RNA sequence: UCCCCAGCGAACCCACUGCCAAGGGAACGGGCUUGGCGCAGUCAGCGGGGAAAGAAGACCCUGUUGAGCUUGACUCUAGUGU
RNA sequence: GUGGUAGGAGGGCGCGCCGGCGCCGCAGAAGCGCAUGCGUGCGCAUGCGUGGAGGCACCCGCGGCGCAGAUCUUGGUGGCAG
RNA sequence: GCAGCCCGCAGGGGCGGCGAAAGCGUGAAACCACCGGGGCGCCCACUUGUGGGCCCCGUCUUGAAACACGGACCAAGGAGUGCAUGUGCGCAGCGAGUCCGCUCCGCGGCGCAGCGAAGGCCAUCGAGCUGCGCACAUGCGACCCGAUAGGCAGUGAACUACGCC
RNA sequence: AACGCCCCGGACAGGGCGGCCACAGAGGGCGACAGCCCCGUAGCAGCGCGCAGCGGAGCGAGUAGCGCUGCUUGGUCAUGCA
RNA sequence: CACCCCGGUGGGGGAUCCCUCGGCCUGCGCGCCGGGCAAGGACGCGGACGCACGCGAUAGACGGCACGAUCCUCAGACAC
């Protein structure tokens, strides 16, 4: 099938309202504010993200690790 | 970003990344071919490899 | 097909050649296709058209007419017969500028070292014609 | 070399074996008449009210 | 040669004119033209004779917003009129090369009456004027293309 | 909307048309949708609902599964509306008589090994002609990969994997 | 100067524009509703209106947009001194 | 059974080029103008005129693929205005 | 592809001339001249001039005919794309495997099983891999256009400021 | 290498008929669309001349490293650099 | 009468379509500046020569070699 733009061709605002819109960055870039604004997306999706756990070893070797 | 995915590991914000694009790669290879065929008429009745240990 | 890598097919570089091509290259494209008396006797296909050659027009209005070729230009590539004339306003009969590809040359032309230029090129096709036939024999 | 999802060739005239026909339950093919949504013809279709 | 406007339906009776982007005020011509045709080859010269020496005027009806008025339109039910002498003069010579065609196609001149008169914009000859506050702005002459046909009675 | 049987189930359409463009395939569901306009047996009604479905609704049988069902079926036409693979944890299977869409070329083999057959769906009715000892299975549906991850990891009791592509040390695990 | 003429000859601006009264309406209509009128569409004055044209309000607020500047702001820093 | 903004979905119309496949053209192609017809509609087909050398249909594939707006861009032209 | 004849000081005009034609291809629209026809801007109805219905579109907005903003007209141009990585769905090949395209030849990746920070534990157990396509998320100029700013490197005292000769 | 006739037309490279060449039917030109009119295209061609002698365990400092500092790096009680 | 709308003819303008000695992209090849005066510039150089392009007081083809009959606006040049 076609992508979406060719069914979008007649109507204002493309795909994404006339009250709401296609603006830039609204939110932020990436994956910020994990803390603050979209700490619901992370306290749902990646409970896990933030923090650290255990014993860091300052390069593994796969080699020698090698042990399926 | 919005829904249930894996984290953006997306390193491209850097306006200096390049592309290494592989357009040569047919005739890079054709030319490859053509040096081992030349190397081989340079040296014609010596073997164009060496010979090489077993290793562990 | 052209299996020569190293030559166009392109026909913007060839139509290039064609009116950038400079005196000596013009004088090559226009050629002329030789009778059948000049072919037995010399053998190629068609040789550069000359001033004072034998010429029968073959296609367009003067098409049937023989004539003695009175003036060659190579820039804008047209070859200018007696007897192939269209008169002016003022009574003034202008040869006809025709094209070297619809002309057929009846008699060659041999004063000016032609005859040499016509025998090199004929001993060159009997000599290559003799090493394809020692290399089909082989 | 490929296999195929199935063996024979044309297998929708598998439906007129007799394997299959065999098995088949008996279709409706009473052809009804198209309904009628005017009063007139759904009273001439039981004309018993007049009756009382 | 180059087609006239109008349809000419006897053309061993009638003799038509031209001139081509003649450097006349197009809306004064305009004006001038539409009071020249149906009316007799001469009668048009006594005319605009009279345009030059403002014995009579040329009525502005289309392009005469700001014309001032006289006591000359009144024969053209209007009151804006004026005396466009450049227009005049261009078609006083257009009208004797009607009259000199005319005798060309052995036609009476004092027959012929001026059946359609065609005045199209030329293309514009620019120019520019100076401005206040370092502004340039257009200073164009409108010129105009003129047919004339006149058939006889 | 779906179809009632004598036993009250209900078995639905499933897609409207199959969107697959194998010629083949939808000759076979062109030719189990005409059987069950005309049939009240629920088996081919959900073989013809099943030869719709795509290729995640069809998930596949291994030899290991189906000898498994062969000891509670015995003596029975086993029908599989998926692929049937191999299992190599499995060196030999019983004999047993399976029609299935495919079969893996080393699933094909075993059966044969063992003595039994393998059919396609369309010869069925000559494997079983009242259609009488047939027995029809379906795969695992939530055996998929993506179940692991659907639903919220961070839910109450969610027992959801969290999307990460890592499979290091520091890899998102499940906070159960 | 204007005004009238010969010749020359722009720009601003421009959704589209008959004119009123009241009403309704985004709460001050040229268009709607209900009434009142006017229409040969020309010349000159004129500044009531077009919430006239200028200019993405300079006031005010908002922006996790600034800059100039200040200091008891935060973090630094040339300089001086040890 | 039939309204519909934001919105989602489906099926088509249209454009440049591609791999094919049916064809057409100096006895006049595209384009254009005016008509007629078809079509819910996107649009399509024909007639006549012009034009003077290419083009059409369908199936496929690629996409810088459809405009009334952006104080849009560029070009042209009006009214204003003799 | 001309200047013969008549007219004009001339530019030129008219009868002509060359050529298949065009006369520096085609020649749309805005717009204009003249001529011809007709007077709703649109929709409906019919016996075509009447009646009935219709405010200016776009837009933001709770709400636009708005005394909200943009739009004189017309042509042409003009805005969700590309890549990477994911996820979901569909399709496709094979399937406990799968993936040609780095290369002259992947025991490289993922999967056949997980848990823990680790020591350690290890199943009662599970279809995947790869491609194609779409939607969507993210990074990238990121649908198109738009700041005031900030920086780096340069150029100017012909205006003007001051000082010197 | 290999093309003639007829029709249409301003002109044949068009149409029709009949051949021909092809290790050449890539492309361009020629008064319309040319394998045979032209330019082209496929196709076809190699070799020679040289190389000699006399030490071989020589070894690396304002460095490495450490301390401090500044920069840098994925480099983590320091990766690099100063 | 003006005004407006529709058509015809003529203007006006340059859209469309067709063309394309141009671009763009990719691959390959080359990879060679300079006191022996470079890059760049200035000024000059044609019978009639402004621009462009060419050139350097040997200044709009000087020599060698190859080519072989035209170049052209006029005048002329040309198998020496
Ligand atoms: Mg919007
Ligand atoms: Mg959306
Ligand atoms: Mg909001
Ligand atoms: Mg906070
Ligand atoms: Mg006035
Ligand atoms: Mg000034
Ligand atoms: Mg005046
Ligand atoms: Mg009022
Ligand atoms: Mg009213
Ligand atoms: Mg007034
Ligand atoms: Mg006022
Ligand atoms: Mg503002
Ligand atoms: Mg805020
Ligand atoms: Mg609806
Ligand atoms: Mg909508
Ligand atoms: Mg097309
Ligand atoms: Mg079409
Ligand atoms: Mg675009
Ligand atoms: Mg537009
Ligand atoms: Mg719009
Ligand atoms: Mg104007
Ligand atoms: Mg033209
Ligand atoms: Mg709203
Ligand atoms: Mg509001
Ligand atoms: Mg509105
Ligand atoms: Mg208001
Ligand atoms: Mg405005
Ligand atoms: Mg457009
Ligand atoms: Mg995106
Ligand atoms: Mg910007
Ligand atoms: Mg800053
Ligand atoms: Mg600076
Ligand atoms: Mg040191
Ligand atoms: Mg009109
Ligand atoms: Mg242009
Ligand atoms: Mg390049
Ligand atoms: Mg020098
Ligand atoms: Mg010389």
């Amino acid at each position: 099938k076609d992508k979406k733009t060719r069914k979008l061709r007649g109507h204002v605002s493309h795909g994404h309202g006339r009250v709401g819109k296609h603006r830039k960055h609204p939110g932020g870039r990436g994956k910020c504010g994990g803390m603050a604004h979209r700490k619901t997306l992370f306290m749902k999706y990646h409970p896990d993200h933030f923090g650290k756990r255990g014993m860091n070893c300052t390069h593994l070797k796969k080699n020698a690790r090698y042990a399926p | 970003m919005k829904h249930n995915n894996t984290l953006p590991n997306n390193h491209f914000k850097k306006t200096a990344i390049r592309f290494k694009t592989w357009f040569n790669q047919p005739a890079k290879k054709e030319k490859r071919i053509q040096l081992r065929k030349e190397k081989a008429e340079k040296m014609y009745p010596m073997p164009v490899e060496k010979l090489r240990p077993i290793v562990r | 097909m052209k299996f020569n890598k190293e030559k166009t097919a392109s026909r913007r570089k060839n139509r290039k050649a064609h009116f950038t091509a400079n005196s000596t290259e013009r004088r090559i494209r226009m050629s002329s296709p030789l009778s059948k008396e000049l072919r037995e006797k010399y053998g190629f296909r068609s040789f550069p058209i000359r001033r004072n050659d034998k010429v029968v027009v073959m296609k367009g209005r003067f098409k049937g007419n023989t004539g003695t070729v009175v003036e060659v230009r190579r820039k804008m590539y047209k070859v200018y017969v007696d007897s192939c004339e269209a008169s002016k306003m003022n009574g003034r009969k202008v040869r006809v500028g025709i094209d070297a590809s619809n002309l057929k040359i009846i008699e060659l032309y041999q004063g000016d070292g032609r005859d040499k230029i016509l025998e090199r090129k004929m001993n060159n096709r009997r000599m290559q014609m003799e090493r394809a036939a020692k290399i089909k024999m082989e | 070399l490929p296999t195929n999802v199935v063996s024979k060739d044309d297998v929708e005239s598998l439906f007129f074996s007799d394997e299959i026909q065999a098995f088949l339950d008996v279709p409706n093919l009473i052809k009804y008449e198209k309904t009628s949504r005017k009063p007139e013809t759904i009273e001439s279709l039981n004309p018993y009210l007049n009756l009382m | 040669k180059k087609k006239y406007a109008p349809e000419i339906h006897d053309p061993g009776n009638t003799v038509k004119c031209r001139i081509d982007n003649a450097r006349v005020s197009f809306k004064n011509t305009r004006e001038t033209s539409r009071v020249l045709v149906n009316r007799k080859l001469g009668d048009a010269l006594n005319y605009l004779y009279d345009v030059i020496k403002k014995k009579q005027c040329v009525p502005m009806k289309r392009y005469a917003r700001g014309v001032g008025r006289t006591a000359q339109a009144k024969a053209f039910k209007t009151q804006r009129g004026r005396w466009p002498v450049k227009s005049a003069k261009f078609f006083i010579e257009l009208i004797n090369n009607l009259k000199v065609n005319a005798v060309n196609k052995n036609l009476n001149p004092d027959e012929m009456v001026i059946k359609n008169i065609i005045v199209n914009k030329a293309p514009i000859i620019p120019g520019r004027i100076h401005r206040a506050y370092g502004r340039i702005n257009p200073y164009n002459s409108h010129p105009c293309h003129i047919q004339m046909i006149a058939v006889k009675k | 909307v779906a179809t009632a049987f004598a036993s009250k189930k209900y078995v639905s359409r499933g897609r409207k048309k199959l969107v697959s463009r194998n010629i083949y395939l939808e000759g076979l569901a062109a030719l189990y949708e005409r059987i069950a306009k005309s049939s009240a047996n629920e088996i081919v009604h959900k073989i013809a609902a099943q030869l719709k479905m795509s290729r995640n609704n069809r998930p596949p049988m291994k030899v290991s599964k189906l000898a498994n069902i062969s000891e509670k079926y015995p003596g029975k036409v086993y029908v599989v509306v998926a692929k049937v693979l191999d299992d190599n944890c499995f060196l030999e299977v019983p004999k047993m008589q399976i029609v299935a869409l495919q079969f893996s070329k080393s699933a094909k083999e075993k059966i044969e090994k063992a003595g039994g057959s393998t059919h396609t769906l369309d010869q069925l009715f000559e494997v079983a002609p009242g259609l009488e000892n047939v027995e029809l299975f379906r795969g695992d549906l939530t055996a998929r990969k993506a179940y692991k991850y659907f639903g919220a990891p961070g839910d109450r009791h969610s027992r959801t994997y969290p999307k990460t592509t890592s499979k290091g040390k520091n890899r998102e695990k499940r906070l159960l």
